[PDB]
């Protein structure tokens, strides 16, 4: 019942960010500490919208 | 004889006319009854027949470690 609609493939591409998890944790506290704003909006839409597709941007 | 020990045809015939009314609101009542019994039955929109159900309180609406639930 109904058609699911998934973002196109072109609507998935972003500049990954290809460092390994220890360099991640190395850089986790300075990251956390200057990128808050950006991740609380996506956490915020992720707890919202319940739904990956509405959070992409 | 009819002084002493008995009354008129009056009281006797009143109080059969009482005594019919009485039964046949009671027989009435029993059918309607057995009527509303049987659609409460079929229906549930009724007060009787209202099988239990799981209580909405015990649901926790907290964010759940993630975020689809
Ligand atoms: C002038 C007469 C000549 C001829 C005589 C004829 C003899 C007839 C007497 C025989 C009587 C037969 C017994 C039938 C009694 C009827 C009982 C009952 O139906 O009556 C009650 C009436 O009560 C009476 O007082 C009944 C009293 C009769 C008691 C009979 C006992 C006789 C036994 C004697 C044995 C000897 C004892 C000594 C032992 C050694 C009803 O109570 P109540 O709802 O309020 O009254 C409604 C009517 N009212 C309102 C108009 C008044």
């Amino acid at each position: 019942p109904g058609i699911v609609e998934l973002p196109t493939l072109e609507d998935l591409k972003v500049q990954e960010v290809k460092v390994s998890s220890s360099v991640l944790k190395a850089a986790a506290h300075h990251y956390g500490a200057q990128c808050d704003k950006p991740n609380k909006e996506f956490m915020l839409c992720r707890w919202e919208e319940k739904d990956p597709r509405r959070c992409l941007e | 004889i009819a002084r002493t020990f008995y009354d008129g045809p009056e009281k006797n015939y009143e109080k059969t006319m009482a005594i019919l009314q009485i039964e046949a609101e009671k027989a009435e009542l029993r059918l309607k009854e057995l009527e509303v019994r049987r659609l409460m039955r079929a229906r549930g929109d009724g007060p009787w027949y209202q099988y239990p159900t799981i209580d909405k309180a015990l649901i926790d609406h907290s964010p759940k470690t993630t975020p689809d639930n």
